Order: C-alpha cells, then structure tokens, then sequence
C-alpha cells in the first residue's frame, strides 16, 4: 500500500482471526494459534467511528421546501431558482465524491500504518534476539514458550533475559 | 529449529467494494454507504401536522369552494399541501387570480385556519343571490361557488351595492373577492342593468376600483365570461369596505389565519397515510441519519444534501487480501 | 572490491513546476494542467443545429418586422440567439414592449419554428389597413412593422373592431398586439375619431385590456406617439378574439413554435462562421474536457465550471531533483 | 520527503534511469548500469492515472445559459443572479485551488511512499547479507553476478544459498 | 558507561486544541484560529466614503420632503444606507410608492447625486401652491413634502396645468410625482374643482396617465385619502412632460444620479461614528483576514464567509504530551 | 501518530527542549541536555506557515450586499433568496469544517514524518558503532564525547572511525 505492510511485505491477510483487525501468530513447542491486538484494534475502530461520525454529523439540515411556485410568465425565475438548484447539486455531488475517495485512500493507508507501527512496535523490542525473517515473522535464536510471547504482545519483552542464550545460536 | 512469530491483518469473505482517488474496485472488509436511497413509499405527516388534502382540486377552486371539492377534509393545521399536476376542478366558471402563486405560498402552511362568515348570503335584500351558472352545475341544476355571492340584478333593479366588515374574529383574515367580465353588453344588462358600472374594495392599506371588462371570447365550460378573483389579507380590527354598481362577486366567508413560518406544495396523485417523517418526497418519506441522498430533489422538511449520485460508500475496515 | 545495487527515481530536464499545501514553485518530473484557458474566437452552430443571428436587429425589431429586418436568414430551427449590444433597429416607431425579456426567454431555443398569416391585412374591410409613419421610413417612402395592420377610421367612421382566430396551425403560436397613444385629445380623434377607446384580446385563458394613456412626449425618430405592445401563446385549438374601439395595432401574422428546452441569449458583434461546439463563448467555442475554464463567464451550452484562477496544475509526476 | 527517501536519504535521482519511474542501479564484476523496476513503476502510473480521471471524470456538466433578461425595473433579480454566480465562482475556485493543493501534496509523497517501498522490498530480501549504506545502496558481502543481480530486481534472491559464504567475509 | 544521545520532540504546557479527522479533544503546542468573531460595536464609513443615516425617517420620508427629515445630511456621495426596522416618518399623508423596493435598490449606493430644483413653485401661478395637511402640518399649520408642490384650485377654476423639463445635468435625473385619490365627491370639488382628471407624465421611455380612483376607506392619521407615488429616472438630455387636469402632486426637485454599482440597506438602530471597515455589519464592523465569520449573517462589504460555525482551529504546531 | 514516532516509540516530548521543534539530547561523559536541530525545524515551520497562509490566501471575497429588499407581495422571491443564502451557507460551512479535520489530520502527520525522518536520518549514518534502544536513543559502543556529535548533527559523523573499535565492544 503506502506503509507497505499490507498487500506487501505481508503478502495476506488470516482469516483464522476473528477478534481484532491487527493480530500476532506463534509456532513455539506449544502449537499454534492467533491472537489480535486489544491497544491497537481499539486504537483503530475508536477513530475510524469517528471518521464516519465526523463526515456525517458536520452536515447542516436546514428545513425547506423545494418545489415550484411559478406561473408561465415567470419562466426567468422557474430557470433562475433552476440554475440554482442544478449549482448546489453539481457542488455536492462533486464535493461529496472527492469526499469519499479522499477519505478511502486515508482509510485504507490508516490501516497500513497502524500494521506497520505494531511490527516495529515489536521488531525495536526484539533486535537480534531474532532473525527479521523479512515477511512478518521474526524467528526466535531461542525457544520462546507461551509465557514469553505474551510479552512480547503485551509490550514487557525481556531483552537482557535472552541477550546471553542468543547470541549463541546466532553466531555459530 | 527456531520459532516464530508474525504480525498480521484481519481478513474475511467480504466483497464490500469501496474506491479511492489511486484505485478502484478495492474489495474491503466492512464498509459503511452514507448515501440515502431508500424511501417508504407512503405520503406521511411532517413533523407529527399533516398536509392538506386537496384531491381533484386546486387551491382556488377550494377556497371559492366548487362544488366538486366540498368533500376535502377541514383540518385547521397543516404542514404542506398536496395537489394533483393538473386538477380537475378549479374555476368552474372559467376565469383568473390575481397574485394566486403568492397565495398558494401563503397558505402552503398555517397554525390555524377557520372559515367564517362575514358578509351573509341573505344581507343582500336588495339583490338576487341565487343566480348560479351551468358550468357550476350541481346534480343537473346551475349553482355557484359556495363560498361566493354572485349578486345581480332584481326586480330589473341593481341598486348601489355596499357591504363591510370589521374584523373582531382574533386574527388576521384572508377575503377573496371577484369581478365578472361578460362576453358581450346584453349578457352585462340581463345581470347587473346599469352600465358603466364598477367594483370598489378598500381597507387601511388596500385600494382597488376595477371596471368590468366586456369582450368577446372563446367558450371555456361554455361560458364566455370571466371572473376576474384578487384576495387581500384584511389584519385585525380593520374594516373592509365594498361597493359596486354591477360586476361584483362578493364572498359571504372570511378565512382567519395564523403562520408560524411557510412551507410548500407537492404535486402528486397519491394520499396521506398513516405515518410519520422530517422528511418527505413525492415518492416516499425519509428516515435517514444519512448526508446525501438521491430519493427525489421535490423535497419538503429537513432533508439530506440531494446529489446526482449512485453510490457513495466509505470504508470502515482495512484491503480484503487472501 | 565490493558488489552494489541501489534503488533511486527517475529525474529529468523538466521546468514544470507544482504547488502544495506546505510548498511553493516545486519543481516535478511532468504534470497535468485541468484549467481549460484557450477558446477558439469563433461563434459557431451549438451541438450541431446553428443559432439565430438578428445581426443589427432587436427580438421586438424582428418579430414586429421591422422593415430593415426583412433580409434575415428564417431559420426554422436553432438552440440560442445573436444580438448586439444595443441594436440599431429595433421599435422604428417608438414605445415599449410588456413582459419582453419574458419573451425573449421563451424564444432562445425552438425545436421548430415559421410565421403564419392568421388575420389577412384586407379582411378589415370595416377600417383602413394601410396608415403608417414616417419613422418606419422605407426609402423616402412612410410604411409600417411587415406584420402588423394599423388599422386606421373609414370615412369618419369607426367601427367595432373584431377579429379571431382558431390555432389550428397544429402548434403553440406567438402572437402579438399593440396600442397606440396618441400625443394630444385631437389626433385620437383624427386617426380612430371615437374617445374613450379600447382594446380587448381574449383567449381561453388570457383577457388582457389597454387603454391609451395621453400624455405628451418628446418627438423620439420625429415621433411624439407611442406604441406598446404586448403578446401570449395560443393553443392548439384556441381562439384568439380582439375587440377594440380605437388604438388597436392588428396582427396579420402570427409564428407557430415548438420548445424543446430554454437557451440564452449572446450578446455578441461577431458573425457565425462554419464549425461546431458543445459549449460556446462570446469570445469563442470551448473544446475541452478539464472540470474547469475561465475564458468567459456568460456561457451557453455544456461547460467546465467557471473559476476566477489563474493556473490549475496537477503534479503527476515526481519531485524533480538534478 | 514525508516518507524520507525521494530528496531524503536519497540524495539525487538518477537522469541515467529512462525507462520507468522508480528502479536499480548496480555494480558488479560483470559492469554496471540501471534497469527500473517493472511493477511499482507500474502500479504508481495506474494510481496517478486514476487519480486524474477521479478529479475530472467526477464533475457534472449538465447544460446552462447565464444571460441578462432584466429589465430596468427587475434591478433586484439581476442583483440575486449576480449574488447566486459570484457565490459560486468563489465555491468553485476555493475548492479547485484546494483540490490541487491537496492532491498534490499527497501525490508526490505517493512517489514518495513508493520508493521507500522498493528501498524496504529489497532490503528486507538481502539482509546480513550485505552492507546497508544508508545512501540507497547495499554493499555485497558475497558476489553477485547477473542471473543473481535479477534475482533481486524480480524479487526472488536465495539468501540461503548466498547465507554461509557472507557470514564468512563478513567477520573476518 | 556508554555515551547515549536521544531524539524527540518539543513540548509545553499549552492547552490549546484541535480536532482530527479520527481524533478529537487533541492539544497542541501553538494554535493559529481563522474564525473572525469580534466585531467592534461601532459602525464605521465604508471604503472611506460613508452611508447615508436617515434616523426615525423611512427612504419615503426623505426623498419628498417630509419636514419631519430637513434636519438629515445630504451627503452628495455614499456607500449604503442606515434605516430603522419601523420608522416613523415615512408617508405623513396616508398613501403607497410604486416600485418602491426597486427604488430602495437603486439608492443604496451613488456616485454623484445632488438635489436641484427643475420645475419652480411659483411657475405655478394659476394654481394655489400652499394647501398641505394636518397629518403633514409643520407645528400646527398645515403643511407639505417640501420638494413636493400640491397644486390646488385658485379663482374656482383648475385649468389643465403643464410642466415641462430637458435634462442637462450632465447625468440622469430621478424626478418623483404622485397623484391623490380622495375619499368623497365632495372632496374632490373642493379642491380640483373639475372632475373626471387625470395626471399625465411622458418622456420617451414612460407614458403614465393616472386615473384618480375614489372610494370610501378607514382614515389612517385622519385622512380618508392617499397619495400614489411614481417614480422615473430621466436620461440625460431628455425631456419629462406633466399635465394634469387636477390631482397630479408635482415634484419641485429633481436628483441628479450616477452609480458606479450597487449596495444596500441596514436595519440599525445606532448611529455612525468617526471610524473605518471595509466590511459592515448591524454589530459592528470586522478587521481581520481570516476566511471566516461568525458574525452576523447581514453584511455589507468584502467580507469573510459566513458560517453556521462555533470554532475553526487549525493546529500548527504538534501533539503536545507529557 | 501516523508515522509511530511522536506518541509512538517516542513515548514523550521534551519541555527541556526551547530553541526549535525537535531535537536531540546528548548524554557522554562531559554533561548532558537538548539542542533541537535548527535545520528541520525552519523547514517544517516554512511547511507549516506555508500551510495556513493558503487556506487563508485563497479565499476570494468579492463584494455583496445582503438583505430584505422584498415586499410582501414578493414572499417567494424572499425566500428563493433564503433557499439560496442558506444553500451556501451550508455548502462554505461543511467545507471548512472539514478542510479543518483534515488539515488538522496531515499537519499532526507531518511531524510525526518530520520525526521519524530525523531519527533515520541519524540510526542510517550510525549503523552497528551504537545500540537502538527503541526508545529514540542509541548507545553509542565507543566513547562519544562532544566535538563528536557535532560531527553527527551536521551528517557528516565518520562510520569508519568508530568501527573496530565498537566492533570490540560489540563482540564479547
Ligand atoms: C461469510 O462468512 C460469514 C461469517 O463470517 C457468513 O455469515 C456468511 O454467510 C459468509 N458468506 C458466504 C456467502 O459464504
Ligand atoms: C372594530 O371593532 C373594534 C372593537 O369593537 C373597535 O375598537 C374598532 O374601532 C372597530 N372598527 C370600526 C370600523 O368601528
Ligand atoms: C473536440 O476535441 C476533440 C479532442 O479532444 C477533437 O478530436 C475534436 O475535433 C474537437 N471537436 C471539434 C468539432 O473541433
């Protein structure tokens, strides 16, 4: 896209989760399994109802009535409130239109960036306790159990814990 | 070995296609339409008052009243006024209206609307008052505009013709008054006699002497007359004043009125049911917290932005990717 | 030693430069311009069906036909109007014209179009048919507007003037009338003998009266009378029945008319020249596609939204850095 | 720019480069050269070419005339037509002025976005495989002949293969 | 140890807030507003030419004469124009103005304009110039639009009384009459003496003839008659042509006029003081350059668009955070 | 925000911080404190009030006059004039409420880019002579003392010079 996460170096989405937009995935020695983001789904959907709240509720009603009011020798004026109504129509047509795209390409980019903000969220946690496989996932130079992911989810990543039993495996 | 964890979107089988300014036919995963496009079908209240009702009629012939429209409801508030394209029944006895737009602009709504007697049908001892005409025919026999009197001549006399009125009813009144151009001078003496004749009406603001207008013309409900209707608003405690030699189409009802600011007509052949709405259009009302719609531009209360537009969908979720 | 690659942007010799909303005067590698600024300065035929060119004539100057107005092109059908600034001939006998620009509206645009004889200069037999003035001079000679009789008294003597038409020309007809007001109470008795006279026009919807109004007036092309003319469409099927006791200017003519949508008039000194156009300019066609242009505000026709700006330049490419 | 590549940490751009808007430059024993990349200068010419069709395509036309017809004693009308087009014009030029402004401003951070993504594409790929010059550049620590230069341009580079021979003349 | 060096961003203790399109109550380190919404209280000249104050008095009042408005400034040049909701002194001697509105229009800005006799009050020698009213008395006696001539009978005989005017000021000329339209016969007697009158006024773009209309109506400030004003502007090097019979009210002045284009007028009650805007409001005036107000909806000037809106803050500096 | 600095990874700003935007903090053996950097602060405050001054700019006023100007006879005239006055109003009004929220929106972005690109700017130049802490710090493996960062604000910081020597304190 235009953070480049989605439909890039993340090539897809999972289907498999169903309780959030932004999520993780773990294959350590208990299985398998996925897991969305509470701080970063929430994040998302609390603007974004306020993006649909934003361009909905800026809007002016104003009562009126629209309708003829013209006799045949007043064609100068049926024509004039004509022009009139074919202007604010042209206006808000357009207006709205470029609205909605605008508003899309932002959407959508949105979404890319708040991925692409968890990854390095994680990656700048992890450093070379991990090989940046470079589409997504990062694999562990060491066995990393289901306490310990959820450390790195959470956001409490205990870099020193691992930074002896690592640099093992990674040098060889 | 070496375990892993990944980073990753949600996905689903959705096909809720959204656009953007760099790309079309994006399939997403939840998207929102904030374009109005559905409306219930049914003319409905607005804002709880609802329209008068006028059927086969047009506001003249109903405030005149021709006898086809003396089966209208007599709401005393409504919101907006329906009305056929091109009603059937108007000016029975063919004629004009002056200043009648601005009329049908006044009356589009009102707080309080009662019709009320002012100058009696029987005041006129000195005049005959059951003259009616074939083209208001009512079940075989010539008749009138109820609301009207159509004095002429009796006893081969038209005496001078006075009648007044002080308005003591508790609001403004809107009186509507008439004056007859015959085709041709006998039609003028086998009705009115004199000659040379004139229509005066005058109150604190308002002054008109009209001189009746005979011509030759082409039969309309055969007739080649013509009755020339003006209207005023006579304000509170003001008199108003009439008099006339010949020609004079008085009325025998005033119409007290109040305004809590105006609305409009809506041309349309359908009828009121029972429903509410802000928002109403000749094909339905609206029911929408919505921006835009499309529905129908003839709208009538608080209503969204109308546009020329077939969709407009936002996108609330993220790209639908397999 | 030491293997490379490296990743970088296209760059170019290109001046084209773009502004933002954080910057100025930026320099990119190629850009879209959608301010449509360049016409053609040529009035030309208007989605395929040509204008109507009065050239040096008025809209009441030609339809009245006023003599200098005979050499025009009758077009049948066209979609807008030509007239200068402030035609030369126009009203050659001086006046005034009632409800005239509701007129000229009307006639902007006609699916079709032709001049009809409906009431032949001769059939008044009762009256004169050949006074005119010397302000319609035809070469030395005095004459009057190629489509209007006015009918003048015969042998001290006039008549009741009727006249009428059924419109069975198988469409809307315009058709016009006039009054004369005389400079002084001797010369309405000179040309029409009865005071006190007046001219009726009657159709199934239209009753109109004029009434000469006397007042004394300086002499404008040598003339101190004036005519003021009024006009209506009738129906298919309608009948037109005039009626005058003095001062009435007939119709020989009327102009059976078809609409198919309102147009414009063009203000313009130019001529029309061979070409086409979906939207035109006084100061010439427009062929473009950009949303907007700012050539000329009165415009006519389908046109990108006028705009007073100077430049509208799209960055497509990219920043353009050496 | 806002994305840091395009006039960032890419200095300049290459005028060498003359056959799409975004590609590579290498150096190997084999020579040097520049070659663009096929796709994102591809998927960027697709986006910019919408971009300009979604802000003309978008605007009704519909058909008017703006003329006189007013007469001396309708001063008023002619007063509430110059009201209702010189309230326009001004709508109509406020929102094309800010239209452009706007989308340009974003369509040259597409460029940029765009170019950070390759940069990103290809260093992802590469990794400890090379030396990150910080310039737009990866220095080789391994060789990297003509059939691998593609591999990297097409997006298919066997870091497995090259894995073992860099790590060597990478510590030393 | 390890030397370290650290990146961030300012920060302060602002308060300041902005709204974003998906976040809302966001502070900020500095704020620029573009919503204008003080104004000043004091309504200032305009563009360095002032309005035209006319206090209690209505546009009526003024331009006749009044003697209820000799003590207004008679600025010869202005840029709009100052007039209570409901003044007082308008029409003294009960009555209308035609064309009224259009006219308010006409004189809502001027270039040049001057008040210069054109037709004496002692031309008028065959006629009585000095009988006023009471509802139009000066302190007692009665009295009359001082630039408005009442011409009555002298020596039991009205005879047909002419004025006549070539325009040579340089510019057009806007000339006023009117003609009355009493209660009863008898009043007209009185006064005109001869009966079946008329009032004729002619240039070579007007031709009136007005025929006094009488009828019985409510006497408003003890009159039961009323005065119709007219109104006319003459072009320059033309000539203007009364004549009348009796009713006529003849103008004694006349208004040169030129304009350079047009304003408005503003319902105030306050009065002007020794400032300057270039935009005005019933408020106060507006001294800013942001594209936006608050203010009041009636404006007169260049001036920001108003808007239905409470805040307008555009966030200039960043997210500020503990 | 949208670019995972400001609010992001960089939890906070500094109040210690007063001469520009944003800025550096060094910490080495010779004292401490903020010097923020006077080249990307004068380049975003140029963005910036280039920014508001053409939202201002382009707003062409024209000159109008508005008012009753109808008798009542006119009703409908009088309210055309409404339907019209009140058209626009609601068109000028939407218009700017948003063009706030999302100017609002891009310029609260800018920094965040403006951040983020500076914080690249600086990691890029440094590479593996210091430790990204991922809290916006690096620590530096050699000792860095003053006359050194000033080689780094102004970009031109020497990677060669620190290398073996860091490389050392990297290996252990
Ligand atoms: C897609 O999945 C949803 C549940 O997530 C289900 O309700 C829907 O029927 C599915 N659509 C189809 C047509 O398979
Ligand atoms: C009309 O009635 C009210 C109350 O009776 C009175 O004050 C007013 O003067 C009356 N008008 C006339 C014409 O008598
Ligand atoms: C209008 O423009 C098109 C290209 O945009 C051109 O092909 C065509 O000739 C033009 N029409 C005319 C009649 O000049």
């Amino acid at each position: 896209g235009l953070f480049g996460a989605i439909a890039g170096f993340i090539e897809g989405g999972w289907q498999g989760m169903v309780d959030g937009w932004y999520g993780y995935h773990h294959s350590n020695d208990q299985g398998s399994g996925y897991a969305a983001d509470k701080e970063s789904t929430q994040k998302a959907f609390d603007g974004i109802t306020n993006k649909v709240n934003s361009v909905i509720e800026k809007m002016n009603t104003q009562f009126e009535a629209v309708g003829k009011e013209f006799s045949n020798l007043e064609r100068r004026l049926e024509n004039l409130n004509k022009k009139m109504e074919d202007g604010f129509l042209d206006v808000w047509t357009y207006n709205a239109e470029l609205l909605v795209l605008m508003e899309n390409e932002h959407t959508l980019d949105f979404h890319d960036s708040n991925v692409k903000n968890l990854y390095d969220k994680v990656r700048m946690q992890l450093r070379d306790n991990v090989k940046e496989l470079g589409n997504g996932c990062f694999e562990f130079y060491h066995k990393c159990d289901d306490e310990c992911m959820n450390s790195v989810k959470n956001g409490t990543y205990d870099y020193p814990k691992y930074e002896e039993e690592s640099k093992l495996n990674r040098n060889e | 070995p070496g375990d892993q964890i990944c980073i990753g979107y949600h996905a689903n089988n959705s096909t809720e296609k959204v656009d953007t300014i760099l790309e079309r036919n994006v399939t997403v995963t939840h998207a929102k339409d904030i374009l109005e496009k559905t409306h219930n079908g049914k003319l409905c209240k607005l804002n709880g008052i609802p329209p008068l009702e006028l059927g086969d009629c047009s506001i003249a012939g109903w405030l005149l009243g021709n006898p086809e429209c003396d089966r209208l409801l007599s709401v005393p508030e409504w919101s907006y006024i329906m009305e056929k394209e091109n009603p059937r029944d108007g000016l029975c006895y063919p004629g004009s209206f002056n200043d009648y737009e601005e009329l049908k602009h006044l009356l589009s709504s009102v707080k309080h609307f009662e019709k009320v007697k002012i100058l009696p049908k029987d005041r006129w001892t000195q005049h005959t008052t059951t003259g009616g005409s074939r083209a208001c025919a009512v079940s075989g026999n010539p008749s009138f505009f109820r609301n009207m009197v159509w004095l002429t001549e009796k006893g081969s006399n038209y005496p001078v013709a006075k009648g007044s009125y002080n308005n003591t009813s508790g609001e403004q009144m809107l009186i509507i008054w008439g004056v007859h151009h015959p085709n041709d001078e006998t039609e003028q003496r086998t009705l009115y006699q004199n000659v040379g004749t004139y229509v005066s009406v005058g109150t604190s603001t308002l002054n008109k002497r009209s001189t009746p207008e005979i011509a030759t013309r082409p039969k309309v409900n055969g007739q080649g007359g013509r009755m020339e209707f003006s209207w005023t608003l006579l304000d509170m405690w003001d008199t108003i004043n009439f008099e006339s030699t010949g020609n004079l189409i008085a009325p025998e009802y005033g119409f007290k009125i109040s305004k809590r600011g105006s609305s409009g007509i809506m041309k349309t052949e359908g009828t009121l049911e029972n429903c509410e709405t802000k928002c109403q259009t000749p094909l339905g009302a609206i029911n929408t917290t919505l921006p835009f719609h499309n529905v129908h531009p003839l709208t009538i209360g608080e209503c969204p932005k109308y546009v020329k537009s077939e969709k407009l969908v936002l996108a609330t979720g993220l790209r639908n990717v397999p």
